[PDB]
């Protein structure tokens, strides 16, 4: 997801002047294609949250009696005793992950709300992780069928060329190997901050680009001054729709390198949203030969984990 | 109908406590839909039907039957 | 034949009834039209300028007089002019984009049989029919979704000589009394055989592991054999 | 990958005078957008490799 955010041309290009109305009019609908640009950004937005957080319709929970068969899955299970739903390595997904806000709502820059809230994208996620490990793969190609989880192994070991046999002498073995793994997870994100800066960079892009166009309105654009009731006040009418002719034209400009910036980057976050898409199928719900894919190895399952602006992957491998 | 919520001023709706399948877009979690006499109500957007799936070591489950079904999908070319 | 046949005429009604199945491809030729539309409606603008005529301000206005008001209509339809080619450029990346995902899509859901989930369709994949469209194409798919449900109590193992026996294709189920083999995605009761197990380990490490009885399909022959061998011991005593 | 380009803002208008880059300091940050735009691109493609 992408931070949503809407434009006027009206009071941004010039605020409360009568005369100013009259003079933007002659652009016809410049407006509207700037106005259209930004809308359909934001709708596209709410559209790649249902694509990759939510894939089926129904709700998966687990049951107050708990045998993992050895494994240790309480950290990505959500905490009923908060008043928000998160889970245990979600504490450091949202910690690490970064009033501005209201400082450029006052300049005509409106963030739009999304419509997925944060406490329903964790209703997403658990609701997969508990589907996982009771039906494994059977409630994404159907109904919901429950299957005991040393039968899950089984399967996802023969699909890598395993017997399943290898799996039951193992499983004491397994067990501190799968639980060591998940704990060096929370050592992993605390210490090193830098694993998240993919979705730092979307935070970062989208402050400096609405700082970037904030600061254009101190600039003269080659006028007297950039204050618009300095020329009102000071110049005669018909001189002064010279000085703000020179303001204006300045800003549509700005305006509009924004607007294309904007449709520049909500390609790529678009594509990335279908990448996502694609790794939630293949690697959580079902299970992909892809090498590469779902990470290095012969691939096991997936846990997803909620992350702002974006989608965490816990990748299970046989190495 | 004079309303508040997390989007903002709200009017000619109605909130309502029960959570249902809802298609026009508000934010904020929220819904709007026409539904019983009959005005525009708002409320919290639903997850759908809850449904417990039991789990047991031993419990296992197999489809005895099988639909074929045929979906449909467009892309632009 | 019941299933298939059925499945295909509601699509001759969903396409009937509801109209917003294919308004996906309705989009690409109303950002088209307004986007051509839009375009046009930038020549009535006078853009700062006196009028938008050309031969108003030619027939009123100097030579060098008219070339201030030439060059304002000029630098406005550059712009607008710009805004549209810019305009295409990123959509038709959006375009580029969705017809490389439609030939990922026809090669393997039409032509081969394609193992992802949630890409030929939701359930296993069977087939794809692709169906002409105005710019676009369909993709008619069939699929393999189960419907009825029982729950079965199941064994990891089954402990007979003293050697665990592992199933080779599918689990062990239950119906409460003897316990029959099948499939995870069919239920098909089958009698626990050596063919369809092998041995390996013993019984004092899996788990939750049950004791029974395997039948060997060598048993009966040999048994058999050896009651046929049975008349002839009151034969050649005879 | 493609070839790594970096353009300058200053020198594209002109060279060695003060008279482009007062008239290019009152039209604000485009500069420095349109540097960063073209640094990101030779870091996106030696990432391609």
């Amino acid at each position: 997801s992408m931070t949503k955010t809407s434009v006027d041309c009206t009071m941004y290009i010039c605020g409360d002047s009568t005369e100013c109305s009259n003079l933007l009019l002659q652009y016809g609908s410049f407006c509207t294609q700037l106005n259209r640009a930004l809308t359909g950004i934001a709708v596209e937005q709410d559209k790649n949250t249902q694509e990759v957080f939510a894939q089926v319709k129904q709700i998966y929970k687990t049951p107050p009696i708990k045998d993992f068969g050895g494994f240790n899955f309480s950290q990505i299970l959500p905490d009923p005793s908060k008043p928000s739903k998160r889970s245990f390595i979600e504490d450091l997904l949202f910690n690490k992950v970064t009033d501005l806000i209201c400082a450029q709502k006052f300049n005509g820059l409106t963030v739009l709300p999304p419509l997925l809230t944060d406490e329903m994208i964790a209703q997403y996620t658990s609701a997969l992780l508990a589907g996982t490990i009771t039906s494994g793969w059977t409630f994404g190609a159907g109904a919901a069928l429950q299957i005991p989880f040393a039968m899950q192994m089984a399967y996802r070991f023969n699909g890598i060329g395993v017997t399943q046999n290898v799996l039951y002498e193992n499983q004491k073995l397994i067990a501190n190997q799968f639980n060591s793994a998940i704990g060096k997870i929370q050592d992993s994100l605390s210490s090193t901050a830098s694993a998240l800066g993919k979705l730092q960079d979307v935070v970062n892009q989208n402050a400096q680009a609405l700082n970037t166009l904030v600061k254009q309105l101190s600039s003269n654009f080659g006028a007297i001054s950039s204050v618009l009731n300095d020329i009102l006040s000071r110049l005669d009418p018909p001189e002064a729709e010279v000085q703000i002719d020179r303001l204006i034209t300045g800003r549509l400009q700005s305006l509009q390198t924004y607007v294309t910036q904007q449709l520049i980057r909500a390609a790529e976050i678009r594509a990335s949203a279908n990448l996502a898409a694609t790794k939630m199928s293949e690697c959580v719900l079902g299970q992909s030969k892809r090498v590469d894919f779902c990470g290095k190895g012969y691939h096991l399952m997936s846990f997803p984990q909620s992350a702002p602006h974006g989608v965490v992957f816990l990748h299970v491998t046989y190495v | 109908n004079v309303f508040q919520t997390r989007a903002g001023c709200l009017i000619g709706a109605e909130h309502v406590n029960n959570s249902y399948e809802c298609d026009i877009p508000i934010g904020a979690g929220i819904c709007a839909s026409y539904q019983t006499s009959q005005s525009i109500i708002a409320y919290t957007m639903s997850l759908g039907v809850e449904n417990s799936v039991a789990y047991s070591n031993n419990s296992i489950a197999i489809p005895t039957n099988f639909t074929i079904s045929v979906t449909t999908e467009i892309l632009p070319v | 034949a019941n299933q298939f046949n059925s499945a295909i005429g509601k699509i001759q009604d969903s396409l009937s009834s509801t109209a917003s199945a294919l308004g996906k491809l309705q989009d690409v030729v109303n950002q088209n039209a307004q986007a051509l539309n839009t375009l046009v409606k930038q020549l009535s603008s006078n853009f700062g300028a006196i009028s938008s005529v050309l031969n108003d301000i030619l027939s009123r206005l100097d030579p060098p007089e008219a070339e201030v008001q030439i060059d304002r209509l000029i630098t406005g339809r550059l712009q607008s002019l710009q805004t549209y080619v810019t305009q295409q450029l990123i959509r038709a990346a959006e375009i580029r984009a969705s017809a490389n995902l439609a030939a990922t899509k026809m090669s393997e859901c039409v032509l081969g049989q394609s193992k992802r989930v949630d890409f030929c369709g939701k359930g296993y994949h069977l087939m794809s029919f692709p169906q002409s469209a105005p710019h676009g194409v369909v993709f008619l798919h069939v699929t393999y979704v189960p419907a009825q449900e029982k729950n079965f109590t199941t064994a990891p193992a089954i402990c007979h000589d003293g050697k665990a026996h592992f199933p080779r294709e599918g689990v062990f189920v239950s119906n409460g009394t003897h316990w029959f083999v099948t499939q995870r995605n069919f239920y098909e009761p089958q009698i626990i055989t050596t063919d369809n197990t092998f041995v390996s380990g013993n019984c004092d490490v899996v788990i939750g592991i049950v004791n029974n009885t395997v039948y060997d399909p060598l048993q009966p022959e040999l048994d058999s054999f050896k009651e046929e061998l049975d008349k002839y011991f009151k034969n050649h005593t005879s």
